[PDB]
């Protein structure tokens, strides 16, 4: 039935966890970070943080932490999943291959029982004789840690409290002993409890506490000196020895709630602390040498100490450095300096490290206007929030920028015999030559003895026998090195000037008009081995070398100026080896040989921005496969450069581009530059491994990004952004945004920060009167619609809406007959006291120019979630209503019908006619607008229950839908339509497991388009909680199958980190359901594929049934399913 | 425990900045109160109340007849489609899980007990619940501000002579 194929865009950015220890070797300091799906290690240094290992795990991390059995030489890893798979693993290195082995693993699910707010807490004990599980309420789970138990066998001891706040082991306790937080009705508490592997139950423990603080929320066990516990809440942090019992304020913590902590010294003395609002505080406590026997805990306090991002993970390093996880916004490095500096902060930042999550909003747009997408997202949140403009392509790092205009060529050099670094650069001008000197990182104007500098260079570099070669349009100059001078000259007999130039270290052939010249470098000498004149006035040469070859090409690509050709010419007699008639009005710029991955091929340009490549026999001379890609619109230069290992082509134009191979398929990547007239590479030891760069106006040095990658332009709001559009005309985005003011006496609210909203150029406020008919302390939501410029993405305006209203839904459209392009707006009247909102209204506003302009308003009485331009209609749901509005001549939306069978309508999407609903529980329905009977019509509903996201329509028959439990499913409209109920249906045919919370749907590719052929079909991509970003697209049920196979066999090869199974991983998942995908195949396991040794891959391949397309089966290859692949890995 | 929900906006908010949802937790939507205590804010309340006339609202189960009141289908197992409204659907839940059947709210604009005519120019949303396994069925009707709160389930009419007959969440009824 459904057929879709799903990978990621861009893996999670979000921290979700991150412990500290001794995993890679008891001699080492580890830094283990969890994405979600991903576990990062690190080694901490001097740098600070070192990659040695990432990986990724089929389940959501959600326990962590890092153990030491006795006996064991190194630390051991204890990871939990969100699907109850328990395991613990060792890191295990022998060579430069590394692996994470596992040592146990379980399943700890229990078959019912209520998993417990404030979710799964997972601790160890300080001894390690047992592992704690709170999974559910009443129900403590336990592992006991004999080497034996690798099954992770368990038992479960009952708990009176069901309804525990937070939980860890304690220290110095002959028992293992539980010290928790609970509420009952009396209020909370803080009780203990001893664990008998033995007997199996739960006694009673070392001390009680009733009645801490009402907001008492986190826990912690205080190291061997100290012992007991601390209590952290809302201005009360308290601590508990048994008999001890102290108790600070802090008025400093009453204003933002801690939510995280780390232990900085391994003794207990220091603490970290995490405010919500990204405030790092430092939690010390006093020891008392009594005088003679034991120490006590004198006293504790608190010290602000400064400002990160929003942390959710917190952990102290080194030498005063800390690593933090932040959920909200990027995670941070952070140095904690002794002396508060201005302001008053010990915190200066280190490092940045970009989080897109949560992404709460996207659109896609072709910002830099051509064919290539770009995502413009929402992501994260309060204090945190901020636009991100994610582009794909290849960067550069400028180095070095000199106003040099009409650089007509470029060559490197080097100008010792001896040193094997550049040290000069020549360039070219309309009649003229520059020879600039590489010292160090200073450039500057020099001569070269045996180089004219009053003519245009064609060609020059170092050649054969210690000597430099200078090809300018009057001659061919061979120079000397040491000696230094010229020692050998080639001109026309008859003073003509040279029109094209080829040359490579051997030899040269240059053009002048129809007459070709093949000479040969020797010493002192140039030497004329012959000569032909060409059918046409010669347009383009090369003569590089390619194979095994030495030095000496036994080729010569040649473009011509009349018939447009490209031909193939032996070398010494110019015999015709291939005639290749292409274009047809435009001649060929440039033409080169190269050799990719082992191929060789022929690539010629034409002054049309088109590009065709063949592939080339440098013995024979023919060439086959003749393709074609337009890379722009200018005429293109070729050059060739090796950026680390291999070799590409860097093709010049107002659309550079790299060209190279992956798996034997060409790959047409975009440079993040202007526009690119000549290129060189360039490696002096100033500027090593570099590419020199000119345009029109300026010489440029810098150095390529190895290769393509997600590039992340980001934009601080400072505030929460919720939605987003994009107007053309008004070269603009609008974006629905929130920030935080509390109440103040002074009559309103004030603020906490300045932010878009508030920092804006223009503003405005809500004059409606449409309604009108807290304490101090308490915090509440301002909504503003900002409208910020497409290029710089400053806040060109910004517009407040009345107290209390909170604006939910966005778009920018026109309607019925009306000119003009308006930004509207749906909202909601909220207030505490009421469930649901009863009010709200559709402002219509425009951008006509410098300020918004308040065009209509129309009533609503309820919420206005979600809202779309349909067919010049107004689309929009109010709470559990769908209504279509018109827009009259006289400016104003009017009812037309209704559709009124919905719990609540949250999402909407369009397509022709119809219309898909997203609702709170009743999942996805699909409606049509019936024109002539002037209403809606139910065609069809998904009957069974989900809770909804987000919803996208991958075409007239399937539909999309993502739910809050992390599960993708489509529904498809019955093709037995044969009965008034089968059209009824719309069968669920694909389910799978993303492990992900989706905000937004868009169709939409980050990749190019315009090149010059899909095996897939569709493209729509999609947003993440964690920051991370999809696709997904739809195959045929031939190319489905083929990679459902493929699925099952990697499978049995690819070696799971916590031995889990992949079909266990992706099964939909409910705490109602549980069934095997279906419908779905993730890329990500088939895009592995090519990451194994050939070996696997040809087992995985081994007794496969495959059809090159010849229809002629045959025993399939690896080669075969490399190519499949490959082609897939290009839709991303 | 009892605690007080959250407005569905501040649900839907919050939801897309943390994957949580929020739903396992035993809450009562905003204000609605728990109107059963035969002898969060639950209100102790009479049985009955003979003193203003009134027809009795059938057991939501004999899916019998109330026309002017709105029907919900709830099946806590999953595997059917709810039916009927929000606050529907949410005191079907929270009534299945707390031992409630009963369920007011008055709107926002109306200043212990004693409804009556100082009370009255308003309605006030009446909710009956009923069990049947995992099957939770509810009826939702409209009372006269006048009407006295009751555990027992009628129709009351009106004492004071201000109460009107439709309200804007009256209508669709049936
Ligand atoms: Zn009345
Ligand atoms: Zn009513």
């Amino acid at each position: 039935m459904s057929y879709n194929y799903v990978v990621t865009a861009q893996k999670p950015t979000a921290v979700n966890g991150c412990v500290t220890g001794h995993f890679t070797s008891a001699e080492d300091l580890n830094l283990l970070i969890a994405k979600n799906t991903r576990l990062e290690i690190y080694v901490v240094t001097a740098e600070g943080l070192r990659p040695v290992k990432e990986v990724g795990m089929y389940g959501k991390i959600a326990v962590m932490e890092l153990f030491r059995p006795k006996g064991e030489s190194k630390d051991l890893l204890f990871i939990l999943t969100a699907k109850y798979n328990a395991c613990i693993l060792e890191y295990k290195q022998s060579g430069e291959s590394i692996d994470i082995i596992t040592r146990a693993h379980g399943n700890v699910q229990d078959r019912i029982g209520r998993p417990s707010e404030t979710g799964i807490i997972g601790i160890i004990d300080p001894e390690c004789r047992m592992i704690g599980l709170r999974l559910y309420d009443g129900l403590f789970k336990v592992i006991p840690l004999d080497r034996d138990n690798k099954e992770l066998k368990a038992f479960n001891i009952r708990l009176e409290e069901l309804h525990v706040i937070d939980v860890k082991f304690l220290y110095g306790c002959q028992a293992p002993t539980i010290c928790f937080v609970y509420q009952d009705p009396q209020g909370r508490h803080v009780k203990t409890y001893e664990v008998s592997l033995r007997e199996k139950e739960f006694n009673k423990g070392p001390w009680k506490q009733e009645n801490v603080e009402a907001e008492a929320s986190m826990v912690i066990a205080v190291p061997e000196p100290f012992g007991g516990a601390i209590i952290i809440g809302q201005e009360s942090i308290t601590y508990h020895n048994g008999d001890k019992y102290l108790a600070i304020a802090p008025p400093i913590i009453k204003q933002s709630t801690i939510v995280c902590h780390n232990r900085v010294d391994p003794n207990g003395s220091r603490y970290l602390l995490g405010d919500m609002e990204g405030r790092l505080f430092m939690l010390l406590l006093e020891k008392e040498e009594q005088m003679d026997g034991t120490v006590t805990l004198k006293d504790l306090r608190v010290e602000l100490l400064g400002e990160t991002s929003i942390a959710e993970c917190l952990t102290y390093l080194d030498n005063g450095v800390v690593f933090v996880g932040s959920r909200l916004g990027d995670s941070q490095l952070v140095k904690l300096n002794v002396d508060s500096n201005e302001q008053g902060s010990y915190v200066v930042a280190m490092e940045t490290f970009t989080n897109l999550g949560p992404i709460v909003d996207m659109c896609v747009v072709d910002l830099e206007r051509q064919g290539q997408g770009q995502l413009v997202t929402c992501s994260g949140a309060f204090k945190e929030g901020s636009l991100r403009i994610i582009r794909n392509g290849i960067g550069i790092h400028e180095h070095a920028s000199i106003d040099l205009p009409g650089i007509k060529g470029l060559w490197p050099l080097r100008s010792d015999p001896n040193r094997e670094t550049y040290d000069t650069l020549v360039l070219s001008f309309v009649g003229q030559t520059r020879v600039l000197m590489l010292n160090g990182e200073e450039v500057e104007e020099t001569e070269l003895m045996g180089f004219v500098d009053d003519q245009q260079t064609f060609f020059c570099g170092n050649v054969a026998h210690q000597q430099l070669i200078q090809i300018t349009s009057a001659s061919v100059r061979l120079v000397s090195q040491e000696p230094k001078a010229l020692v050998s000259e080639w001109k026309e007999p008859q003073a003509k000037n040279i029109s094209v130039a080829s040359c490579n270290s051997s030899q040269v052939v240059v053009a002048v008009g129809r007459a070709l010249y093949y000479l040969q470098i020797h010493p002192q000498e140039l030497r004329q081995i012959s000569h032909t004149e060409m059918e046409h006035e010669v347009a383009c040469l090369d003569i590089t070398p390619l194979g095994d070859s030495n030095g000496l090409s036994p080729l010569c690509a040649i473009g011509l100026w009349t018939d447009i050709s490209a031909r193939i010419l032996k070398l010494p007699s110019f015999e015709l080896l291939h005639k290749e008639m292409l274009g047809g009005e435009i001649i060929p710029r440039s033409i080169l040989m190269t050799t990719f991955e082992s191929s060789h091929y022929l690539l010629c340009a034409l002054g049309d921005g088109a590009l065709f490549y063949f592939g080339l026999n440098i013995e024979t001379g023919l060439l086959s496969d003749r393709k074609k890609v337009t890379l722009g619109t200018q005429p293109t230069v070729l050059r060739t450069f090796r950026s680390l290992s291999t070799t590409n082509v860097f093709a010049c134009s107002d659309r550079p581009t790299v060209i190279y191979s992956s798996n034997h398929k060409l790959v047409f990547s975009n440079v993040n530059l202007k526009e690119v007239n000549y290129m060189c590479p360039l490696n002096s030891d100033g500027y090593p491994d570099s590419l020199a760069l000119a345009n029109n106006s300026t010489l440029t040095i810098g150095t390529i990004d190895e290769i393509q990658k997600l590039h992340i332009r980001t934009v601080p709001l400072y505030e929460s952004p919720r939605k987003i559009c994009y107007q053309e005309v008004s070269q603009c985005f609008g974006v629905l945004s929130s920030r935080i003011e509390v109440q103040d006496t002074s009559g309103g609210t004030t603020a906490l920060r300045p932010s878009a909203s508030t920092q804006a150029l223009s503003s405005s406020v809500s004059s409606s009167k449409l309604f009108s008919s807290t304490s101090f302390g308490e915090e509440v939501e301002v909504h503003n619609l900002l409208i910020i410029d497409q290029h710089t993405f400053e806040v060109l305006h910004a517009h407040q809406f009345l107290q209390n209203e909170y604006a939910l839904s966005l778009v920018s459209c026109k309607l019925g007959k009306d000119p003009n392009t308006y930004f509207i707006v749906g909202t909601a009247m909220v207030y505490p006291e009421e469930a649901e909102p009863k009010q709200g209204r559709i402002v219509v506003f425009q951008y006509s120019d410098g300020k918004l302009q308040t065009v209509a308003e129309k009533e609503v009485k309820g919420a206005v979630y979600s809202m779309v331009e349909f067919n010049g209609k107004l689309l929009a749901s109010i709470n559990s209503t769908v209504r279509l509005y018109e827009w009259t001549t006289e400016k104003d939306v009017r009812t037309e019908c209704n559709h009124y069978n919905n719990i609540m309508a949250l999402y909407l999407k369009t397509k022709g006619d119809f219309i898909l609903v997203g609702d709170l529980m009743r999942s996805v329905l699909l409606l049509a607008y019936k024109p002539m009977e002037g209403n809606f019509e139910e065609i069809a509903r998904d009957f069974n229950p989900n809770w909804m996201s987000a919803v996208e329509i991958l075409d007239d028959d399937n539909f999309l839908g993502a739910e809050n439990a992390f599960n993708l499913f489509v529904c498809q409209k019955d093709s037995a339509a044969t009965t008034d109920e089968e059209r009824q249906h719309l069968q669920e045919v694909g389910l799978f497991h993303l492990g992900e919370f989706v905000n937004v749907f868009c169709h939409g590719s980050l990749v190019m388009q315009n090149l010059g052929s899909t095996p897939t079909q569709g493209s729509v991509l999609f947003g993440t909680v964690n920051g991370m970003i999809g696709l997904v697209t739809s195959l045929s049920e031939s190319w489905y199958n083929l990679l459902l196979d493929m699925q099952n066999r990697l499978n049995k090869v690819i070696k799971s980190v916590g031995k889990i199974e992949h079909s266990f991983w992706r099964s939909f998942h409910t705490e109602r359901k549980t069934e095997p995908a279906t419908g779905f195949i993730d890329g990500d396991l088939i895009e592995s594929f090519l990451d194994i040794s050939r070996p696997k891959m040809q087992e995985v391949v081994a007794n496969l049934q495959y059809d090159d397309g010849s229809g002629m089966k045959r025993e399939a290859t690896a080669d075969d399913l490399i190519k499949v692949v490959e082609e897939l890995t290009r839709i991303h | 425990l009892i605690e007080t929900g959250l407005n569905t906006v501040e649900y839907f908010t919050s939801q897309q900045v943390t994957g949580t949802s929020s739903l396992g937790k035993n809450t009562i939507p905003p204000g609605v109160t728990g109107l059963l205590t035969n002898a969060p804010k639950i209100a102790i309340v009479p049985a009955d109340d003979k003193t203003v006339p009134g027809k009795p609202i059938p057991n939501p189960l004999l899916g019998l007849d109330s026309t002017p009141s709105t029907q919900t289908v709830l099946d806590l197992s999953g595997k059917t489609l709810p039916s009927g409204s929000y606050k529907g659907v949410k005191l079907a839940k929270f009534g299945k899980e707390n031992l409630m059947t009963r369920f007011i709210e008055e709107p926002r604009e109306n200043p212990d007990f004693k409804r009556g005519r100082d009370t009255g120019g308003f309605h006030r949303r009446e909710y009956s619940i009923g069990w049947v396994g995992d099957e939770v069925k509810v009826t939702e009707w409209c009372n006269p501000s006048c009407s006295p709160i009751t555990a027992a389930a009628r129709r009351f009419e009106c004492t004071c002579h201000q109460c009107p007959v439709t309200c804007s969440e009256c209508e669709r009824d049936t």
